[PDB]
């Protein structure tokens, strides 16, 4: 529902989603972007974003 | 407190002093340590004197002033009143925006010395370097034949 | 200076209609109050210089500024992404200077001869270099078809596989080619290896070029062959004599 | 018009008229020094800043 | 991503992502992690209104 | 990765993180100022899923084709040749055309009445209805 | 631009200001604006371009105020213009200057 | 082995650094956690640089010049 | 095929003089004679006015009472003073008018080593009530230099800096006779134009210039 | 008149017979003034000696094909204006190559006259097929730069190229260097691919030692201050 609230007719999205009770479960990148959070894309998907990097024992010892 | 007629003023020059009257909530540490060694006086001013902006400078001249003192009107609460005038003398310059007059405007991307500019067979440089690519698809032909 | 070393700005103009106009760039400090913009990027950016204004982001994390050489490095990205098509290709006035070297003149000065009667051929020489010589006196022009023992540069296909077979061509192993000199320093500015391109250089010929040393080379390659045809066709432009 | 003023160009103080008929002139490049190879438009414009 | 986040927090509206980046800078310690942009606790101030 | 394919930028098989949809917009929407039913406005027609102006109606079902001449307007009905019922297409446009289909004879020709019609065939020139089809 | 309101000889010419007494007797005197400043910032200056024994006419400039040369509105300068490439330095509508 | 000596921003060339990784946006954070590492290291003096660094080398390029000489290891 | 180059002077005015140069390489003249333009058009030695200050004002941006023109006028008009000095140090020349007349550049008082070469070049026009009063700094300098700022120096309010033209050449251009005959001996003519501002001769600009040309070209040894 | 930073000439040597030179930093302007200059003096300004014509044997009228050799004639004159050759006397010296065995005329088969020197020896000419003769006449001389071919008046000879330059192709490129505070300061570069007759060092330090002769004309007119730069 923030998704949509910034794209068009923002009250009748807010009236909408109040009714409703909905949930923003904030996944998606224009509401990370809203929030500051990175946005789930690139380099913010975990698979690039969560690496561990470590130096080898060959270059530690050189 | 005035900048002199004539001077030369630089970026972040002070142009007008001017102190303001401060809480004794808005001083410093390094200011609450020299209000309390010294004991100084119950006004304690900060600086908020009229500085030259980034990207500004020339010579001050001409200075005009107003003070309540004199019957010069001023608004409600306002004790005095100074305008400083500097001038400046720009030479042509890269980035600067020139144009004749059929609509062929363009900023100076370089100024050659007199010695690289094509010049004329009696050793006359040329001024000012048009591309030519530009003439025949602007659709202002104009343009070359007041050249 | 020292602290601006390899530390990349974000450069950006107005309107951002695609990616490509923001792009990352190495500064170097300059004299004046304008920021100097390449001209292999205008194409990217829309950009002009009828008093076009940009816009400069510095990145502080070094994620940003990985992000900035790594991901939206100016020379990392040379293709268009919505079609694939080279953006950083030589425009208007590297075209015009580049056509110009490569046009071919029947009958202009130092062209070679059929060497009918006691007089052998004249419009042959031993290398490039030999040529340039004779293009410093008024012996030799540019656009002026001869016959050249090329040394350093690939013959095309059919003249590789007619006269090296099966073993390919090798740096050093000479061929005698038909074409101008102009064609010979043009094809001087593509990279070691690539098959001789004996064509007068329009547009399309450029852009299919382009397309081959990005379907085929690395990036940076090409990132340094656009840069060399700039510089000839920047030279050759001013000398071709377009005038209104 | 015109075309018929560029021919009755006056000469320079040494008597030699730089400009031809068609408006073109011998340029020298003043950091090589061999000369352009071809003529090149040259006159006068009125620029503003 | 990161750069976008940085953009958008640190040189914005993070009230002390701003003053920890101007600190880490002068001492040449690293950027520090992003904050909430000040901006997102209005728009929910907004709402509540 | 595999079913979108190759990165335009890259050259290579586009990476996993890349947000191909903006890329995609972006990509439309570019050469968007050089458009001149019309140019530009028809690509917003399709991409609202708009009923279009100057509607051409398909056939729904495979059958045989009845095309009533009129003046002012035209009036189809078709009967299938799954043992069906009649369908009614009508209220034509006297200002539409008629699709020229290649018939299942082989030969391609105007509509002619009392000929094979298969399905989603489009009935008259103009464009269709995406929702129809 | 300054202009004679009524005929007359020259009085008196000076960089701060212009009289000049008609022929009827009566005198008229025309200050400059001095190095003023307009809305924009430029430059607001005029310059007599007559001499102290001139008679000028009703109609006729006196002084020369900004962007003008002898009564005629001089918005720029007669440049010196090859039309020609230069080493890309005037690609894509730039400007190479002496 | 077809293209002159790199300068500045590209000292070791796009395309051998993206030999030793998956992707673009994995040598990206690579290479940003290495130079937060060294960054880290040169402010405690934790592991040092594993190449001679230039005069005054920005840790990004010394990360670079590490990822480009296969001297780290990288679990996604 | 071998003979020595040979300079020969051949004056046309006392400020202009051609110089022909016949036995060169072919192609190679115009290459020298361009550079020789290039170091006489960027490198002469020559003298100028650095600043000055008159007398009744701070600033570049006022009148003087009873001058026709204005202080900016009044440094536009000097721009074109030709001057020469050989005291190589900043010196100071005096200028005093009173009453109504023409202020010209005659009315200035040299010390000694300065001489000022046009002396009816106008300055000023002072009606009854003008009085001027100019004092002008000159040094010796070469090229082209804009105006020293008040901060760069230990100068007072007063002082009016002034961009500096050194240069005293005027004009240059060269002219190039190949002579290639069906033989073998082919050979370009050189000849040289110069042109100077009346304070030196042409002969000594271009000699300053080969001074200048040769201790260049002696690095690659 | 003042004085200047002086410059300093670097060299870095790609091969032995290629270098590039650096001169910096010069005031602005001056990189593009050397730099022609110091192209044109090294590639037409050098003396060396070079061929001048040929005549071959078996063939006079028709300078097309040579029997009992691969090679045309055309192949012969290009790989034989590729001949380095230097010779003291003034004078045209003519040399002879022959050979008869079945195999490859190289350039260590020439007898050389006294007083000439041939520097690449090793240098392929030709190819003798069994029972192939060959026989050709090489006429030398000193000169500048390169001439084209100057003939008649006896047949069998034919004029060449006469590639005297000892240097074989020069480029210069001018770059812009800050000393302090003016990063508008030039930077001239040179590359100088010669012969094996001198290195690129001695064809530098010749070309400036006649560029100083030349400039020294002008010099010779007065004794002025001008720019000084030693120290
Ligand atoms: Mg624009």
């Amino acid at each position: 529902w923030l998704s949509a609230a910034s794209f068009q007719e923002t009250t009748r999205v807010l009236t909408d989603a109040a009714i409703n009770c909905r949930s923003d479960k904030l996944n998606g990148l224009k509401e990370n972007v809203i929030i500051g959070k990175l946005i789930p894309a690139g380099t913010g998907i975990n698979r690039y974003r969560n690496i561990a990097v470590q130096p080898t024992e060959e270059a530690r010892a050189a | 407190g005035i900048v002199r007629i004539g001077a030369e003023v630089r970026d972040g020059d002070i142009l007008v002093g001017k102190v303001t009257p401060k809480g004794e909530t808005e001083l410093t540490p390094e200011e609450r340590l020299l209000r309390a060694i010294f004991g100084e006086k119950a006004r304690e001013v900060r600086d908020t004197s009229l500085k030259v902006p980034h990207g500004e400078s020339g010579k001050v001249i001409g200075i005009r002033v107003f003070s309540r003192e004199d019957e010069d009107e001023l608004p409600a609460g306002v004790n005095e009143l100074v305008r400083v005038y500097v001038a400046q003398k720009r030479k042509i310059s890269d980035g600067d925006k020139l144009a004749g007059r059929h609509g062929n405007k363009g900023v100076i991307g370089k100024i050659l010395p007199v010695e690289d500019m094509p010049f004329l067979a009696d050793g006359t440089p040329v001024d000012i370097i048009l591309n030519t690519h530009g003439v025949p698809r602007r659709m202002n032909i104009g343009q070359i034949l007041e050249t | 200076e020292e602290v601006i070393a390899e530390h990349p700005v974000l450069l950006n103009r107005a309107p951002t209609l695609h990616r490509l106009g923001i792009q990352a760039f190495e500064p170097m400090l300059v004299e004046g109050k304008a920021i100097q913009l390449h001209p292999l990027v205008c194409e990217a950016f829309n950009a002009d210089f009828d008093g076009d204004q940009m816009a400069v982001h510095l990145p502080l994390s070094a994620e940003a500024q990985a992000e900035a050489r790594i991901l939206m490095l100016s020379s990392n990205n040379i293709l268009s992404p919505a079609s694939g098509r080279p953006l950083a290709m030589p425009r208007l006035d590297m075209v015009t200077g580049l056509y110009y070297l490569t046009t071919e003149v029947p009958g202009d000065t130092g062209e070679y001869q059929p060497a009918s009667g006691d007089h052998p051929e004249t419009g042959v020489y031993s290398s490039p270099a030999e040529a340039i010589m004779a293009a410093d006196r008024g012996v030799l022009s540019v656009r002026a078809k001869i016959k050249v023992r090329l040394t350093q540069l690939r013959p095309p296909v059919e003249i590789e596989a007619e006269l090296f077979g099966h073993s390919g061509w090798q740096p050093g192993d000479a061929w005698m080619a038909e074409t101008t000199l102009g064609r010979v320093m043009f094809n001087e500015l593509l990279p070691l290896g690539y098959p001789f391109v004996n064509k007068q250089m329009h547009k399309k010929v450029q852009a299919a070029i382009i397309n081959d040393l990005a379907e085929r080379y690395p990036m940076i390659v090409v990132a340094q062959t656009v840069d060399k045809l700039k510089d000839a066709g920047f030279y050759w432009a001013t000398r071709s004599g377009v005038t209104v | 018009e015109l075309q018929g003023l560029l021919s009755c160009t006056l000469p320079n103080r040494d008597g030699d008229v730089l400009v031809d008929a068609d408006g073109k002139a011998m340029l020298f490049d003043g950091r090589s020094g061999e000369p352009f190879p071809y003529p090149v438009t040259v006159g006068y414009m009125y620029i503003m800043k | 991503a990161y750069t976008l986040q940085e953009l958008l927090t640190i040189k914005s509206d993070d009230t002390v992502g701003r003053v920890k980046v101007y600190e880490a800078i002068v001492k040449g310690e690293n950027i520090p992690e992003p904050g909430i942009p000040e901006s997102f606790k209005v728009l929910l101030k907004e709402l509540q209104s | 990765a595999t079913c979108y394919g190759r990165s335009m930028a890259t050259g290579k098989l586009v990476d996993i993180g890349e947000a191909v949809g903006i890329v995609a917009a972006q990509s439309i929407g570019e050469p968007g100022t050089q458009l001149t039913t019309g140019g530009l406005p028809r690509v917003q027609e399709l991409f609202e899923a708009r009923v279009p102006r100057g509607k051409a109606p398909i056939a729904d079902v495979t059958g045989r084709v009845r095309l009533e001449d009129g003046e002012r307007f035209y009036k189809i009905t078709i009967v299938p040749d799954d043992g069906g019922e009649e369908v009614v297409y009508d209220k034509i446009s006297k200002r539409q055309r008629l699709r020229v289909f290649k018939h299942e004879d082989g030969s391609e020709r105007v509509l002619s009445d009392g000929d094979h019609v298969e399905v989603g065939q489009q009935l008259m020139e103009g464009s269709a209805d995406p929702h129809e089809v | 631009v300054v202009v004679a309101e009524e005929s007359g000889v020259i009085e008196e010419v000076s960089a701060d200001y212009i009289t000049v007494m008609h022929d009827n007797g009566t005198r008229r005197t025309y200050r400059m604006r001095k190095f003023a400043r307009s809305n924009h910032g430029t430059c607001a200056n005029q310059c007599p371009i007559v001499d102290a024994g001139d008679r000028v006419e009703a109609g006729q400039v006196i002084a020369d105020g900004p962007c003008t040369d002898d009564g005629e509105m001089a918005l720029g300068k007669n440049l010196l213009v090859a039309i020609m490439p230069w080493e890309g330095h005037n690609y894509e509508d730039a400007i190479i200057l002496s | 082995g077809g293209y002159d000596t790199p300068l500045g921003i590209t000292n070791p060339p796009i395309d051998e650094l993206l030999d030793r990784v998956s992707s673009k946006y994995a040598l990206v954070i690579y290479a940003a956690k290495r130079a937060r590492q060294i960054n880290d290291y040169y402010n405690q003096l934790y592991v040092g640089p594993l190449v001679e660094p230039g005069l005054q080398e920005k840790p990004l390029s010394i990360a670079l010049r590490e990822i480009h000489a296969d001297l780290l290891e990288h679990t996604e | 095929i071998s003979q020595r180059p040979t300079l020969s002077e051949d004056v046309l005015t006392d400020n202009r003089s051609q110089f022909v140069i016949e036995p060169l390489e072919p192609g190679f003249g115009y290459t020298l004679g361009n550079s020789l333009r290039r170091t006489l058009l960027s490198s002469i030695p020559g003298a100028a006015v650095t600043s000055i200050r008159i007398d009744g004002v701070l600033h570049e941006f006022t009148t003087v009472p009873g001058v026709k023109e204005d202080v900016t006028e009044i440094i536009l008009n000097l721009k074109s003073l030709v001057v020469s000095s050989e005291e190589d140090e900043p010196v100071t020349m005096y200028l005093r008018k009173q009453g109504p007349g023409e202020v010209t550049a005659g009315d200035i008082v040299p010390p000694a080593g300065v001489t000022v070469h046009n002396p009816g070049m106008h300055i000023a026009t002072l009606n009854d009530k003008g009085k001027l009063e100019v004092e002008l700094v000159v040094e010796r300098g070469r090229g082209y230099v804009p105006a020293v700022q008040n901060r760069a120096s230990g100068a007072e309010i007063g002082r009016i800096p002034v961009d500096s033209i050194y240069s005293p050449v005027l004009k240059v251009t060269y002219k190039v006779d190949a002579t290639r005959v069906e033989q073998r001996t082919d050979f370009d003519k050189l000849i040289l134009d110069v042109e100077t501002k009346n304070s030196i001769s042409p002969r000594d600009a271009l000699a300053s210039a080969g001074k200048t040309l040769v201790e260049l070209f002696g690095l690659a040894r």
